[PDB]
RNA sequence: GGUCGGGUCGAGCCUAGGCUCCGUGAGGGGGGAGAAGUCGUAACAAGGUAGCCGUAGGGGAACCUACGGCUCGAUCACCUCCU
RNA sequence: GAGUGGUGGCCACUAUUAUUGGGCCUAAAGCGGCCGUAGCCGGGCCCGUAAGUCCCUGGCGAAAUCCCACGGCUCAACCGUGGG
RNA sequence: GGUGGGGUAACGGCCCACCAAGCCGAAGAUCGGUACGGGCCGUGAGAGCGGGAGCCCGGAGAUGGACACUGAGACACGGGUCC
């Protein structure tokens, strides 16, 4: 199956309605990659990604990073350490916002 | 301890020109002095210079002929657009065509004035006039 | 907009498109809803008053429009903040004139005169299509209008694709594909009022729009969005462009 | 002390820290910054002020000059407080009386505080109930109500 | 107390240690009334 | 400069470049693992196993000679030892200076009062936790090693 | 009196100033709690844009489909349990997700009784 | 932010007393009798501005540039500053009295239709001067070459007449 | 629309507890200017006991004394180490 | 010069805040000494990648305000048409 | 944060019932100070430094604090209720 992301499916299947795959959620906006920090909280992690910010004054740059909540699906479940995409999504909580669609590397 | 080869190797040229040698030996060699080098030598600050074989990194043996005023190295290698030149030559530079920037672009390593030509930026990395 | 709708508009904040001298005034015409949307239209009182110069007062352009003596796409518009778009027909009967309007090379809306036969047709850029009770065909175009298909002929019509009509009978004559080959003219952006033949079509993932490359006459190739290339033709123009 | 620090490329933050920290040391900064001038000053960062005369003084001058420097000291409208003024001019403190309201404005000195031989004094009488102090002294115009 | 090696010089001043005894004798008056 | 004393000495072996084995120097590499094994088998480190091969059998270092298995590289001790299974479980250097650190203990422990001794403890034992932080990040020990004087 | 705007927390849990009056469209409702009872009762709500909702406060009948596709009206006896809250089985208050007992046996509600004005049930086997 | 400000059209002196500076200005007020320093000023930064537009075209490339190369040399020219055949490097060669030579005050006082600058001046301001068949008032009116003979008395004025007693001292000359 | 029951939300008000701020305030304390009312002469020359730093005790006041340190110490004789 | 002086504020003066571009033996200023965590800075060669970086091209960053030429108020200030 | 509901024009701890221990922080949380944001404006060779009343676009308010009726749109400056 395809939902416009151009990437293989995951290997099985769940019953979560919040699933982009296999359930009713649809997926519409950024599309980030990044790696987890965190995944305490049921079905959710958290995504940290870095990036370099110019300094026009002292011409040099700085590090920042972007930390971002996500919904961790059953059939996907992934862990601290490895690299996520993760896609924009309608508000499903108070601080969620995105749903993770595939793990790129395992940790 | 040694952060930059490049760095020691013109502050080493321009020490020696200053009391009139006639030859140095750069001592750690790499492909990028080796580059910068050959760039000197087609505008015509050094002649000939070789490479002698250690069983460490290597050497490099130049000959000066008392041509350069000043020559070092650009500590960060700021980036630069194709348009952009001119800025940097009254940083650098003492006038208006006076001197080459060297410059090191995904076309290789070239003069400001060559890169100029094609159209192209890279990254900023001597001076030598 | 504290508390509801806007309904005033100043010379300052107008359309880019229009022409109007931006600072002679306080206030310009806050067009109407209607057919096209803001960017592509400009209110009648504007064509009447400041372009053909016809009246010189907002008074005496009021007492033209309402004796009936503008059409628009072959009907009789009295409302003076009536918006007027891309590939209207703009008819004086009684001095037998006709126009079209069109995009400049700079964006800006001008009219170009037109012969008394090609003012009976408008070319229609098929926007969307939707199925409809009974199990019906609805079209909806660029202009905002809308037409009926039976359920048999849902092959010969899709989006991007033109259909002329005549006007104001609206009746279907002639279908435009949007094919390789078809002649098109640009409607928005950079290389607005720039013409030519289509020759490939590039689509990308995540409902980012789709591009179109263009081979203009004297031979130069450039892009667009596809949605801003309008179809004229199949291998030359069926309607007068400048 | 070696070559001046952070230089690197990706050592924007440090650099920036760097020069936000020793901003602090410079007084002009510091003072505007956290408006200590105006926590103190009795005009309340008016240019000119109007007050009422409470009595009349003589200040000495400074080492190595000598003399008497003719003042007031003036209630202010605003919040009550008292200041000393100066009155320049030749026969100047004959034109002052008692109850009187005057205007004023500040002296001119350095850092915008006081000049000359006579620290201590900040301002000076401008007008006396309303008319030109220095037309006074010179003439040209008298002074209302006797 | 910080160093300020300026204070040592004896131009047109009084002996920098000996103030520094009167500065401590003095501290230690305050001390004592603050915790009455 | 020295990592802590900061002198600069100068001292050490000046290595000619040279390519292949002297034409004098008639071992093969056979012989040289089977010395190798021999050797390692007598019970001697690393180091000192080129010591004896130069100083008594002539032989200048034993990376001279390709790997017979992999084209890709020269000859070392500790790979012809591991081609064999004779390999040390902890790197020498680090074994070397905990054997240090361990005698030198038991020494405080009757001399509380000799301080300048014990800064030497506190610098020997900085220079094992930056040898186990590289070891840890190149996997020659395990993530759970820990280096701990009680053991 | 009943505001469904924002929270007055940041998610770092510091307090937020709130900064303008509270908007009209922006409240809420009180929630019906439908019971089951002997007579239906139901009122209509005016809401934004001028549009309608049909509330219904008490229920006596139930609509019950099978998995063949074929409804029947029947009455309700009552509510067995209710996974939303621990008391409404106790007062026998009707939401989605309820389980109700009828003359033809127990059935799962699938309907939003406070939204659409009707109970609709599908029947367990 | 805030809302446009009109600014001054001329630039002040940085020192109010250099000797050098009064001695130079003192010459030109009294030999093209203008009425006050910021008149003068006034020629001056518009002599500036030119300069500072050929400095930044010589140090430019590109396609506008060119374009506003052209510019400024056609309009150069139109003004009679500078010959037919002239280039860039030459704007760098104008000087103050260049300008001051194109007020229409100095060019009534060099055709021979005033006695005296002075003269010229009351004459311009009074309404006896036609420049291609308009009364102009302002004497600091620059001239165009394309006008410059076109210049003449009012066809209304008292000078417009040879037998006029004024003007027969004026021809006298 | 009145009267009563129940549920729930709620500005304001009262009492107590804790912090916070402005206004006066007996008495106590050093700081800065002034010009000299007073007692001495500590710093500068070897300043008439070389000066100064740390710590501690003592004295109308500058200051004195003890242990460890610095030269930012004069003079003469002798010795050592250099160019 | 129909203006010209006084008072208060910001920028410049000032490389007295220093990326461009400052200082620390004797003038303000190197922690009494050292070990080490994060951060910043890091030796030579070969192969891969393409995040940083460079070049080309699509969609955007309202108008007014700024620069240039031409045109309309006597010229100008101001206003319009085009280019930036 | 999760599961099951309610409510809303509509998604949502927006609010409830039940189950877990999560969430932010020396790369500065929290708290305190000051302030409507931007297009732009002053100054300087430039790098920069300072300001953001007047015109345009967005936000907020109608003596202070709460709360409703009508309406497509308001909890309404020249409409309603309480303190
Ligand atoms: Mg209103
Ligand atoms: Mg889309
Ligand atoms: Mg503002
Ligand atoms: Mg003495
Ligand atoms: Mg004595
Ligand atoms: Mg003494
Ligand atoms: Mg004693
Ligand atoms: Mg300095
Ligand atoms: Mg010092
Ligand atoms: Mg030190
Ligand atoms: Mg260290
Ligand atoms: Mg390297
Ligand atoms: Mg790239
Ligand atoms: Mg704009
Ligand atoms: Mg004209
Ligand atoms: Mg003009
Ligand atoms: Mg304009
Ligand atoms: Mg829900
Ligand atoms: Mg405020
Ligand atoms: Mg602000
Ligand atoms: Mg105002
Ligand atoms: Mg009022
Ligand atoms: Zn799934």
């Amino acid at each position: 199956r395809d939902i416009g992301l151009r990437i293989q499916p995951p290997a099985e299947k769940c019953d979560d309605p919040k699933c982009p795959w296999h359930g009713h959620l649809k997926i519409h906006g950024r599309v980030f990659e990044g790696i987890v920090v965190s995944d305490k909280p049921r079905k959710t992690v958290t995504v940290e990604r870095q990036y370099y910010h110019y300094l026009k004054k002292y011409e040099r740059y700085e590090l920042r990073r972007s930390r971002i909540h996500a919904h961790n699906p059953p059939c996907i479940n992934a862990k601290v350490g490895d690299r996520v995409l993760i896609a924009e999504t309608r508000p499903l909580s108070k601080t969620k916002h995105f749903v993770v669609v595939a793990v790129l590397e395992r940790a | 301890t040694l952060l930059d080869p490049l760095a020691n190797a013109l502050s080493h040229i321009t020490n020696s020109e200053r009391v009139g040698k006639r030859e140095v030996y750069i001592k750690p060699a790499s492909k990028l002095i080796g580059e910068v080098l050959r760039v000197m030598q087609k505008y015509g600050y050094i002649g000939e210079f070789e490479f002698i074989d250690d069983g460490r990194a290597g050497v490099y043996r130049v000959q000066l002929l008392g041509k350069i005023n000043k020559a070092g190295a650009i500590k960060p290698r700021f980036p630069v657009k194709a348009r952009d030149y001119e800025r940097w030559e009254k940083r650098f530079l003492p006038a208006f065509e006076f001197g080459i920037l060297i410059v090191s672009t995904s076309q290789g390593v070239m003069s400001h004035k060559e890169a100029r030509e094609k159209g192209i930026g890279g990254r900023l990395i001597a001076y030598v006039y | 907009a504290r508390k509801g709708p806007k309904r005033h508009l100043k010379r300052l904040a107008a359309p880019t498109s229009w022409y109007i001298e931006r600072k002679a005034y306080k206030w310009a015409v806050r067009p109407r809803p209607g057919p096209h949307n803001m960017r592509t239209s400009i209110p009648l009182l504007y064509i009447v008053r400041d372009y053909l110069g016809y009246a010189k007062t907002a008074r005496e352009a009021r007492k033209i429009l309402n004796e009936g003596k503008f059409l628009v796409d072959g009907r009789v518009r009295k409302d003076y903040k009536f918006p007027v778009g891309i590939m209207d027909v703009v008819s004086i009967p009684e001095t037998g004139e006709h126009y079209r309007v069109l995009p400049n090379r700079i964006g800006k809306l001008i009219l170009h005169p037109i012969s008394e036969e090609e003012a009976n047709i408008k070319p229609l850029r098929i926007r969307n299509k939707r199925m409809v009770k009974g199990a019906k065909i609805q079209l909806n175009f660029h202009d905002g209008t809308n037409h009926l298909i039976p359920l048999s002929e849902k092959d010969n019509y899709f989006t991007s694709y033109t259909v002329l009509m005549k006007v104001p009978e609206r009746e279907i004559l002639e279908v435009l594909p949007f094919e390789k080959g078809a002649y098109v003219f640009v409607t928005q952006g950079k290389n607005v009022a720039r013409k030519g033949r289509i020759v490939e079509i590039k689509k990308f993932p995540m409902g980012w729009p789709d591009v179109v490359t263009i081979e203009d006459e004297e031979g130069e190739l450039f892009d667009t969005l596809k949605e801003y290339a309008f179809v004229v033709g199949r291998d030359k123009p069926r309607i007068s462009l400048p | 002390p070696g070559k001046k620090a952070p230089n690197g490329e990706f050592a924007g933050r440090k650099l920036k820290l760097k020069r936000k920290k020793f901003r602090w040391s410079d007084i002009r900064y510091k003072r505007r910054v956290l408006r200590l001038k105006e926590k103190s000053d009795p005009l309340e960062g008016a240019p000119q002020a109007r007050g009422i005369v409470l009595e009349k003084i003589a200040v000495e001058a400074k080492q190595p000059n000598s003399g008497m420097r003719k003042a007031v000291r003036v209630q202010l409208i605003k919040n009550g407080k008292v200041v000393t003024a100066f009155c320049p001019g030749d026969g100047a403190i004959k034109f002052i009386d008692e109850h009187d309201e005057v205007i004023i404005e500040g002296i001119g000195g350095p850092k915008g505080g006081s000049m000359g031989d006579i620290p201590g004094i900040r301002y000076k009488v401008v007008k006396v109930n309303r008319v030109s102090l220095k037309e006074l002294v010179k003439g040209r115009k008298e002074k209302p109500r006797r | 107390m910080k160093r300020r090696p300026r204070k040592w010089k004896k131009k047109g001043r009084m002996r920098w240690k000996w103030i520094k005894k009167r500065i401590r004798r003095l501290k230690r008056q305050r001390k004592k009334e603050r915790g009455l | 400069a020295r990592m802590h004393a900061r002198k600069r000495g100068k001292s050490g072996s000046k290595r000619p470049p040279r390519t292949a084995p002297p034409i004098w120097l008639e071992y093969t590499v056979e012989d040289i693992e089977n010395l190798v094994v021999k050797l390692r088998k007598e019970g001697y480190s690393t180091a000192m196993i080129g010591t004896i091969l130069r100083d008594q059998y002539g032989i200048p270092t034993v990376k001279l000679f390709r790997d017979p298995d992999n084209p890709n590289r020269k000859l070392t001790i500790t790979r012809i030892l591991e081609k064999h299974g004779l390999a040390p479980e902890i790197p020498e250097d680090l074994m070397f200076l905990i054997k240090r650190a361990v005698n030198l203990r038991k020494h405080l422990e009757q001399h509380p009062k000799d301080l300048h001794s014990m800064r030497g403890l506190q610098l020997i034992e900085s220079k094992i936790r930056r040898l186990v932080k590289y070891y840890k990040r190149k996997g020659k020990l395990p993530k759970d090693w820990r280096y701990d004087p009680e053991q | 009196a009943i505001w469904q705007g924002r929270s007055l927390r940041k998610p770092s849990g510091g307090r937020i100033v709130l900064a303008r009056k509270k908007r009209k469209r922006e409240l809420g409702r009180e929630p019906s709690n439908t019971r089951v009872a002997e007579q239906d009762k139901r009122k209509i709500i005016r809401t934004y844009g001028g549009n309608k909702k049909v509330r219904l406060t008490a229920a006596a009948y139930a609509n019950v489909f099978d998995k063949s596709g074929k409804g029947r009206k029947v009455r309700i006896i009552r509510v067995i349990e209710n996974p939303a809250n621990r008391q409404f089985a106790r007062r026998n208050i009707i939401t989605k997700g309820a389980i109700i007992e009828t003359e033809i046996g127990k059935a799962k509600v699938t309907s939003r009784p406070g939204q659409d004005g009707v109970v609709n049930a599908i029947l367990l086997e | 932010g805030d809302p446009k400000r009109q600014r001054k059209k001329y630039e002040t002196p940085p020192h109010p007393w250099i000797k050098e500076r009064l001695d130079r200005e003192r010459v030109l007020m009294d030999k093209y009798e203008l009425k006050n320093k910021k008149e003068l000023w006034k020629h001056e930064t518009q002599l500036k501005n030119f300069r500072r537009r050929a400095r930044r075209l010589l140090a430019a490339r590109g396609k506008q540039a060119e374009i506003e190369r052209e510019q400024l040399l056609a309009r150069l020219k139109r003004l009679g500053l500078l010959p037919e055949d002239a280039v860039l490097d030459d704007v760098l060669s104008l000087t103050i009295e260049d300008i001051l030579e194109r007020r229409l005050q100095t060019i009534v006082y060099k055709k021979g239709l005033a006695r005296t600058m002075r003269q010229a001046r009351q004459l311009i301001v009074h309404g006896h001067i036609e420049v291609n068949g308009q009364i102009i008032r302002s004497p600091s009116y620059l001239v165009l070459k394309e006008e410059e003979d076109t210049i003449t008395y009012a066809r209304t004025s008292p000078f417009a007449n040879p037998q006029h007693p004024e003007r027969m001292m004026i021809e006298k000359a």
